[PDB]
């Protein structure tokens, strides 16, 4: 019926080609995941900022604390080799499976095992399946846990003196704070979950999600789905891909504002400074230069009128001047020092900014998230020669890309197989038109 | 529904095909390669080489002003470079 | 009918009246030529050419 | 045009002395430059302070002179302000402030030769488009 | 059975290209077209004329070369190999220009060839030249774009050099010149190729999913048989849907067909007719009411007058680089420039 | 007989002039929500602080404006990425100063354009439709969604999505030339290959469709009266169009299969643009296009240019330009 370009949907009603497609196919995934971290670790150099360096891979390790001490600096390369090496030897394993499951194995499991076998109709053997993979995630969930509290802890950008490699002793276990951030407004100041700024909250959120998931798994074992979920769904192979691609779509462009904003799971120190930080670092950098030359940045009016360095938010807070302003619900470990409860503390500003602060704002103004397509640093029309561009626009532009795809692949799959389930996905029978069976319109 | 040309799907599958267009093909490549490498194309098509932009001190464009003079001005330039 | 992009076709083979249209878009324009000179004339200053 | 003897033919000191630099000490000291400073110091300009550039003529200005060899070495190794006055390692990459500037680390003496040969060449082939800015790209 | 209809039915004759008597035309002139652009991007230079590079030999990629236009010095010049200007000598002619007209005037008369191309062809198999109609519109935007509009000006200089990028500063010269998206012509030109694709789509997508069930398969393009009788999707069906969805639908397979053909066509001609204003330089470059109460109102601000500092900056900063026949010379002060920028 | 079941029989009838829906129950007051706010604002707003530096720009027609120039202004960029509903407002007055009504307008519209969306699939299969009109316009709502909301999320501000004016639409383009140089990002460059090309394709398959209709008139008869609405058989001749469109190139660039024709028609503009709207979504978070400045240099090392540092000076003289009083620093990092 499918044409060779449709021909993956000729494995729709074949349970043993389709195992081993997907096995091949999670395959290529871990062997991505393998190769490319070997790839960076051979191009790494641990003098310069990992950001300066292209690597998006090597950041998320760091982040789970292996390979690094305080402030980031790498002080042990190998947990970086055995991530990549690990990772490409079991894609073999996954590989070695999946091809013989396509090519060799049963073309269909129902015949070799009631276990295996799979109807897409089957609505208990179907929730049956969701429920095992909903416990497998709730382990995942919980082995980030495990590490951040009994192997090691996580990297803590936040953590006095630079940011260090931390512990996690009292997770946040309030659902008041977990499930507060589910409530939060994505606008401004807000940011939903996006705003998880600890790693307390982090690590809570997991024992609830792993929890979470656990029960569910259990529950979708047990129950089958009840009449009012029977009749509002379709049940379909084709119907349960496209949920699937709209959630991984949500997901995907919560992930782009995630890298884009967010700087505790995404530490700067390792993925470079957010756009509004290295905004934000702007104005520290002139703000600190002008003083030191006899600048009084408090009262110096700017051209508009509004001060040139500080300034008021509609809310009161003292925040930072320029266009900038839109920037000042920045949170930053280099800036918080300067905050007391009114915004910038003006007598902080005039006593006590350190050199290392100082030395953060320049870098970060200096490496924001702005380059080309060809990875020349910085605004539009700068000249060759600074090979950057953020891995926070990589990851950034990469995941909104395939985000919107998948949005789109939720709308082709679910339509049809809304219109297979009824019977006209091959188009309209001459003999049965409906519009020729209704009333005209006028 | 065909003009009676022989088919290309037949040509380019043939091994008397082959046999001349693995000679014409390199053949021209590697000419049009000459071309270059010898430096040829510089001298018919009148453009500068990497060191013939400028002369040494020169930071001025050698910009024709001139319609119906504009070939000795461009010979002029070229002098002020030998 | 004709729509009424066509509405003039109906000259095409009737030489007679294929004249009188041209003798009125003839005397429009040349109806024109006089109104426009009169306009000018009444509004050109001739006092000072240079 | 071409990158000559006396394009490569810079002061090494105050005195009056001049090094000669290869063409591979040129592109050798470009490459570093890129490496450690055009972040901050793209086309001769200072982003995170505009008015200080690295123009011959400004340098050549600066206490201790650093428009030759010596000069701009050793301010790689213990940079001052541009009146001598404060030594400023400690927000300025250098030699002296290797551990919290790490890109610094690897960089030897030939290096640093290299890339203040750099500087002092550059402007000799692009003129004003060196420290100029955006008004000259 | 003279030697004319022998040579009539050589050209005519039902082979894998038609040639035509319009292949006479048509094809010299269309390969010396492609055969220029591909020659002067790939060898040649636009140094004399410009300032420029502009080869694959140079250093260039495909975005940036081009074969630019002759040098403002030239004037309207034909710029033949064998005129006063490269009096005969190939390489000078390259250099002067020369390649410009060439596949400019060449690519001219292709396009007559072509247009000539799609009558014949239409009256031998007997149809209707809706085709050649629908291709005055590129005749009009390459003539007026191409020729008209830089002769109206000072000379070749200022029409679009041939390459990718060169194009790109043709549109920002425009904004900044003209202030030509202010424009009515190009807005009714801009309606036009919007509405073209969108009706392009849109009736792309009707069509598709108003299929009749025709054959078994999954795959619904093997159930049309293209000398079946039967229309191959409802029109009824989709004449409802956009009736219910949008308000109006078409109910004319003939008006929808004919409707688009007259969108995008309509649309290139308009611009056309706003080119040929810019060449004598009148732009819809103001309002005069919003000027006078500008010029005495300080605090009046609307997006048109933001627009006009931009237009000042594109002038001021890309006229010596764009205009070196000038010599303008514009000291750092002169330039107009924002707060710090 | 349930009155509830009536109900929903009522909105997803198939016999309302209009088709209503579920989709349509959102759809419908967040259109109204925000046409009526924007036909409003157009005519009667006062001039809004777009910027945040309090220079109000005059956007209605009511302030002095005429059609081209008028605009619903952007929210200020003091508000940034906050929310900005009339009920965060000490008074009508502050929220019309401060661009309250770009947000109201914004959010209602791409809630009602997405139920749009909705709407479509939903009212194919009330009728038996395949389904996947819809997906040809997700390219416009994807584009609609990066000038209005993707593009602010990046940037920070509302007050850098486009306005609601048509002048204001040439601001935002200009300035997005100066800050990003989408003319050299591929993904406008595809969707100018989208738009030019569907264009293209809109007049061929027009014009060939009508070279080829078969004679059912008379000279003095509009052709169009040889079609009749639910006629069973075609009005035109696609062998005699392939036979034109064949010669005219050669055989195999032309269709013979009216399904595959249609469906080309409908993918490459879709397609290019689903392109260029992920290209503003991607110069959003500033992954520009491409950078040639100073790529060609001489042996000296002099820099030769090309257009690309043509296209640079342009750049750089809107990038100076632009919002001349709202920059204090000496990068535009936003
Ligand atoms: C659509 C149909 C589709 C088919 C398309 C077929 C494509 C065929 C291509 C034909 C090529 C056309 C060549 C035209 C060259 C031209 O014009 O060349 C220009 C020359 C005149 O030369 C110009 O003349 C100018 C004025 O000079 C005069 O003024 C100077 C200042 O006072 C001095 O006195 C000087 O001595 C004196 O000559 C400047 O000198 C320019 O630099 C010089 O180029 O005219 C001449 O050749 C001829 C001018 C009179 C004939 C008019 C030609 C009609 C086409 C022009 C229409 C555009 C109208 C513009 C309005 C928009
Ligand atoms: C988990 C993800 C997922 C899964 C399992 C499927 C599964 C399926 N899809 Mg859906 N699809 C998805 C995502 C997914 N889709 C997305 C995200 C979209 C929107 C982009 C679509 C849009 C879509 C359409 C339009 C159709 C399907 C169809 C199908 C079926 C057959 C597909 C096939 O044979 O492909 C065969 C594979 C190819 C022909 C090759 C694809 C080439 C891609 C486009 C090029 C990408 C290149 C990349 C960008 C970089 C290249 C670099 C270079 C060096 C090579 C199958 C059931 C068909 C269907 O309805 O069947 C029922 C069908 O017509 N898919
Ligand atoms: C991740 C991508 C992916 C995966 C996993 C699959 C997997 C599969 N496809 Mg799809 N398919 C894809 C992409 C993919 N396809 C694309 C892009 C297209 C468009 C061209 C198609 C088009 C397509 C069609 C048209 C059909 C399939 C079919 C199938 C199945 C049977 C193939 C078969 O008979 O092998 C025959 C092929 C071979 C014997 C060649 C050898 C290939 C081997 C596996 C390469 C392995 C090399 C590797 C280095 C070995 C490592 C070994 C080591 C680990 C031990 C199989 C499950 C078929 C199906 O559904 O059957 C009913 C079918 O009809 N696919
Ligand atoms: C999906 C996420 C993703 C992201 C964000 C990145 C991001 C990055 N990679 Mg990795 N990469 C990926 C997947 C990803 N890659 C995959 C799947 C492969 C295997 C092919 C690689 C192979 C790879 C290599 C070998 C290298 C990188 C490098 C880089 C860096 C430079 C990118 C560049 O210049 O691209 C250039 C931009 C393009 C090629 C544009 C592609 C546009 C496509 C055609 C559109 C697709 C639309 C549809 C999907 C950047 C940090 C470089 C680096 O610095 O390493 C340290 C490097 O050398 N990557
Ligand atoms: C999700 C993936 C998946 C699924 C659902 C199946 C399902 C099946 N396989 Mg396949 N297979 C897979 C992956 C998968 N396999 C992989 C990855 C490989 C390569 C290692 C193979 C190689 C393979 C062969 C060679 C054969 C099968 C066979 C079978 C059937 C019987 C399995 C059984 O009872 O064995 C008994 C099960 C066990 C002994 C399970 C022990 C525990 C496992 C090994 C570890 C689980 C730990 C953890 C979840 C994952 C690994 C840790 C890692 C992530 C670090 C059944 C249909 C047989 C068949 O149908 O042939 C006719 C057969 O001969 N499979
Ligand atoms: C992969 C995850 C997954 C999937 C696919 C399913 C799938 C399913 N579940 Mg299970 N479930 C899961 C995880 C999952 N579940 C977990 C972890 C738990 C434990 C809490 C449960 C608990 C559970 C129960 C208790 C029940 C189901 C039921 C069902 C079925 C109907 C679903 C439905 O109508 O919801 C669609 C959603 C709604 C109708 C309500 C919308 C509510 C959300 C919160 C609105 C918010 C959306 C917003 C825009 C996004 C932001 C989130 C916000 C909170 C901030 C379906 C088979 C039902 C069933 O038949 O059970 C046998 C049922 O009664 N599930
Ligand atoms: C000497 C010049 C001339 C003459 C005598 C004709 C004569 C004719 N044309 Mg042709 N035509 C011409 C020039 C000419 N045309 C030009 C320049 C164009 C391109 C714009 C066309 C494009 C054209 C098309 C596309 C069609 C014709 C048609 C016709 C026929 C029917 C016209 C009709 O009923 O109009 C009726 C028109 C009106 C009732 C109102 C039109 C008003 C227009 C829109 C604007 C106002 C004009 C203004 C008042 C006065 C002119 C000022 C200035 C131009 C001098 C008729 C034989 C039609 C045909 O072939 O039918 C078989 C047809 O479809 N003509
Ligand atoms: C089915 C199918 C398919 C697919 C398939 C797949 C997807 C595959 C898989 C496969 C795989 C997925 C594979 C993988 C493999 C791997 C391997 C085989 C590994 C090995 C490795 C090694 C050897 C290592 C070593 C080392 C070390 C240890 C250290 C470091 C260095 C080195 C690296 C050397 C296709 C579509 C084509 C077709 C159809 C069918
Ligand atoms: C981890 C973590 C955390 C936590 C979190 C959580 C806890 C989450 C949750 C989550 C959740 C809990 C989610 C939810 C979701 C939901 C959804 C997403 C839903 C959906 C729905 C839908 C889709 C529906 C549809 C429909 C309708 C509406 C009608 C009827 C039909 C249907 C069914 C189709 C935190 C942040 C603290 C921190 C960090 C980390
Ligand atoms: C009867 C008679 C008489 C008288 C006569 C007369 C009184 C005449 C008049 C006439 C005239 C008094 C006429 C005039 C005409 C005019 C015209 C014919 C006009 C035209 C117009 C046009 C067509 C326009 C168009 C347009 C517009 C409106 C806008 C802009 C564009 C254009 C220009 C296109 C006499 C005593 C001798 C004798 C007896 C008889
Ligand atoms: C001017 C002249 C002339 C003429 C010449 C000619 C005629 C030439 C030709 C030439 C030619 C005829 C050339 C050609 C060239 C070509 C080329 C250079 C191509 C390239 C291509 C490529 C690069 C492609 C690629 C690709 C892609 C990218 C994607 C897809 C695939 C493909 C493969 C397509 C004569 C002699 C009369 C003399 C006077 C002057
Ligand atoms: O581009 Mn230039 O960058 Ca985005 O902000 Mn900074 O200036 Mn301003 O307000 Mn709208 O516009
Ligand atoms: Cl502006
Ligand atoms: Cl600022
Ligand atoms: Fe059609």
């Amino acid at each position: 019926g499918f044409a060779w370009w449709a021909g993956n949907a000729r494995l729709i009603n074949l349970s043993g080609k389709l195992l081993g497609a997907h096995v091949a196919h999670a395959g290529l995934i871990v062997f991505w995941a393998g190769a490319m971290t070997l790839f960076e670790l051979a191009h790494f150099i641990p003098e310069k900022p990992m950001y300066e360096q292209g690597l998006i891979l090597i950041p998320h390790i760091a982040t789970l604390g292996w390979g690094v001490g305080p402030g980031g600096e790498v002080v042990d390369t190998f947990p970086f080799f055995v991530v990549g090496v690990v990772h490409l030897i079991s894609s073999a394993v996954l590989g070695f499976g999946g091809v013989y499951h396509a090519i060799r194995g049963p073309e269909t499991l129902e015949e070799y095992s009631s276990f295996f076998g799979y109807d897409w109709k089957d609505k208990n053997k179907m929730t049956t399946i969701l429920g095992f993979h909903l416990i497998v995630l709730g382990i995942g969930a919980l082995l980030l846990v495990a590490k951040a509290m009994f192997f090691g802890g996580l990297y803590d950008t936040w953590a006095p003196g630079g940011g260090d490699v931390r512990v996690i002793t009292n997770p946040t276990l309030d659902p008041r704070v977990i499930f507060g951030y589910l409530l939060k407004s994505p606008f401004g100041g807000e940011g939903w979950i996006v705003s998880v700024n600890n790693l307390e909250d982090v690590v809570g959120g997991h024992i609830w999600i792993g929890l979470i998931c656990i029960a569910g798994g259990i529950w979708h074992i047990l129950t089958t789905p009840f009449g009012w979920a029977r009749r509002a769904f379709i049940w379909s192979g084709e119907a349960y891909l496209s949920y699937s691609l709209g959630a991984l779509s949500m997901m995907g462009f919560i992930a782009t504002c995630f890298v884009w904003f967010n700087n505790t799971v995404y530490p700067s120190e390792f993925y470079g400074p957010t756009g509004p930080e290295a905004s934000q670092a702007q104005a520290m950098t002139f703000l600190i230069r002008d003083q030191k030359l006899g600048a009084n940045v408090g009262s110096a009016q700017g051209p508009t009128g509004l001060g040139k360095y500080l300034m008021r938010s509609p809310t009161g807070e003292i925040i930072f001047g320029g266009e900038t302003m839109r920037f000042w619900d920045f949170r930053g470990p280099w800036l918080e020092p300067l905050r007391g409860p009114n915004g910038l503390d003006l007598n902080k500003i005039k006593n006590d900014i350190q050199p290392w602060q100082e030395r953060r704002a320049a870098e970060y103004m200096t490496h924001a998230p702005l380059g080309s397509l060809n990875s020349v640093g910085g605004v539009a029309t700068e000249i060759n020669s600074v090979n950057f561009v953020s891995p926070r626009s990589w990851l950034a532009t990469s995941h909104f890309v395939l985000a919107f795809f998948f949005l789109v692949g939720h709308l082709w799959h679910a339509g049809r197989a809304r219109a297979a389930a009824a019977g006209f996905e091959k188009g309209i029978d001459r003999e049965s038109e409906p519009v020729l069976s209704m009333p005209s319109l006028d | 529904g065909t003009t009676g040309e022989r088919p290309f799907s037949d040509i380019i599958t043939s091994v008397r095909y082959w046999v001349i267009h693995s000679i014409t093909i390199p053949a021209l490549f590697i000419a049009g390669w000459l071309f270059v490498s010898t430096g040829l194309a510089y001298d018919v098509f009148g453009t500068p080489r990497p060191d013939s932009y400028y002369a040494q001190e020169q930071r001025s464009i050698p910009l024709v002003t001139d319609r119906f003079e504009a070939k000795q001005q461009v010979e002029t330039f070229l002098e002020q470079l030998k | 009918g004709l729509p009424w992009y066509r509405v003039h076709t109906v000259l095409i083979n009737d030489p007679g009246r294929l004249i009188a249209a041209h003798l009125m878009h003839t005397a429009l324009v040349a109806g024109w030529a006089g109104s426009m000179a009169l306009y000018e004339l009444a509004t050109f200053d001739p006092s000072d050419p240079v | 045009a071409e990158l000559t003897p006396e394009v490569l033919t810079v002061p090494l000191n105050s005195e009056g002395k001049t090094i000669t630099l290869t063409e591979k000490q040129y592109l050798e000291g470009k490459r570093l430059f890129q490496y450690a400073c055009a972040s901050c110091h793209v086309g001769g300009i200072t982003k995170t302070n505009p008015s200080l550039d690295l123009r011959t003529e400004t340098l050549a200005l600066a206490t201790p002179p650093r428009d030759n060899i010596e000069g701009l070495v050793d301010y790689m190794k213990n940079p001052t302000t541009y009146d001598g006055e404060q030594e400023i390692a400690e927000v300025h990459p250098s030699l002296r402030s290797a551990d919290i500037f790490p890109k610094m680390r690897n960089l030897t003496e030939k290096d640093l030769v290299a890339i203040a040969g750099h500087i002092l060449v550059e402007p000799k082939i692009l003129g004003d488009k060196w420290g100029g800015g955006k008004v000259y790209y | 059975r003279g030697w004319f209809d022998i040579l009539d039915d050589w050209l005519k004759r039902d082979r894998f290209v038609f040639v035509g008597w319009s292949g006479i035309l048509l094809f010299p002139c269309a390969y010396l077209a492609l055969g220029g652009w591909l020659t002067g991007t790939t060898f040649v230079t636009s140094w004399y004329t410009h300032g420029l590079a502009s080869s694959y030999l140079e250093g260039c990629n495909f975005l940036t070369v081009a074969v630019s236009t002759p040098a403002n010095s030239m004037g309207h010049s034909l710029l033949l190999l064998w005129g006063p200007e490269a009096q005969g000598d190939f390489t000078r002619w390259c250099q002067l220009g020369g390649l410009w007209t060439f596949i400019a005037l060449h690519g001219a008369f292709g396009l007559i060839g072509f247009m000539l191309r799609q009558f014949e062809i239409a009256r031998l198999v007997g149809v209707r030249p809706y085709n050649a109609i629908a291709f005055s519109a590129p005749i009009a935007v390459f003539v007026s774009v191409f020729l008209i509009y830089p002769l109206g000006q000072s000379s070749w200089f200022f029409a679009p050099s041939f390459g990718v990028a060169a194009i790109f500063r043709f549109l920002l010269f425009f904004q900044g010149f003209h202030n030509w998206t202010l424009n009515p012509f190009h807005m009714m030109g801009v309606a036009g190729v919007l509405g073209g694709a969108l009706l392009c789509a849109i009736h792309g997508a009707t069509v598709e999913n108003t299929l009749f069930q025709d054959g078994e398969g999954a795959s619904t393009f093997r159930a049309f048989n293209p000398t079946q009788a039967e229309e191959t999707y409802s029109m009824v069906t989709a004449n409802r849907f956009w009736s219910q969805i949008f308000g109006i639908a078409f109910s004319n397979k003939r008006w929808l067909h004919f409707f688009m053909l007259f969108v995008p066509v309509t649309g290139l001609w308009m611009s056309a007719i706003g080119v040929v204003g810019l060449a004598l330089n009148l732009r819809s470059y103001d309002f005069i009411s919003q000027e006078i109460r500008a010029a005495e109102d300080p605090e009046f601000e609307t997006f048109y007058t933001k627009n006009l500092l931009l237009n000042e900056g594109i002038r001021a900063w890309m006229a010596p680089q764009d205009q070196p026949h000038e010599n303008f010379v514009f000291p750092e002060e002169v330039l107009p420039r924002g707060n710090a920028l | 007989a349930n009155l509830w079941e009536r109900f929903c029989n009522w909105v997803t009838s198939t016999d309302n002039r209009l088709y209503v829906g579920w989709f349509g129950v959102i759809m419908i007051p967040t259109l109204l929500a925000a046409t009526i706010c924007f036909v409003i604002a157009f005519i009667a707003a006062p001039p809004v602080d777009i910027d945040g530096i309090r220079e109000p720009v005059s956007g209605s027609l009511l302030y002095g404006n005429n059609i081209i120039t008028g605009a619903v202004v952007p929210s200020s960029n003091a508000i940034g990425l906050h929310f900005y509903p009339i009920w965060e407002a000490a008074s009508l007055d502050e929220w019309l100063y401060n661009g309250g009504p770009y947000q109201l307008i914004i959010f209602h519209f791409l809630l009602g354009a997405s139920c749009y969306m909705g709407r479509q699939w939903e009212l194919s299969y009330r009728l038996g439709m395949r389904p996947w009109i819809c997906v040809a316009y997700s390219a416009p709502l994807a584009s609609a969604f990066a000038v209005f909301l993707i593009y602010p999320i990046g940037q920070g501000s509302f007050s850098d999505g486009m306005p609601l004016g048509i002048s204001g639409t040439f601001n935002f383009m200009i300035v997005f030339q100066a800050e990003h140089n989408i003319l050299m990002h591929p993904f406008h460059q595809l969707g100018v290959a989208g738009v030019f090309g569907g264009a293209l394709f809109c007049a061929m398959h027009g014009s060939l469709v009508t070279s080829s209709l078969i004679r059912e008139t008379t000279e003095t008869e509009s052709a169009n009266y040889g079609y009749k609405f639910g006629q069973e058989e075609e009005t035109y001749n696609i062998v005699a169009a392939h036979g034109y469109f064949g010669r005219l190139i050669f055989q195999y660039a032309s269709f013979n299969n009216s399904r595959s024709l249609h469906f080309f028609l409908a993918a490459w503009p879709v397609v290019g643009v689903w392109f260029t709207a992920l290209g503003i979504s991607t110069m959003a978070f500033n992954l520009n296009g491409f950078n040639f400045n100073h790529s060609v240099i001489d042996a000296k090392g002099n820099v030769i240019n090309t257009w690309a540092d043509i296209i640079n000076r342009a750049n750089l003289g809107m990038e100076v330009m632009h919002e001349r009083n709202a920059h204090n620093f000496p990068l535009d990092l936003a």
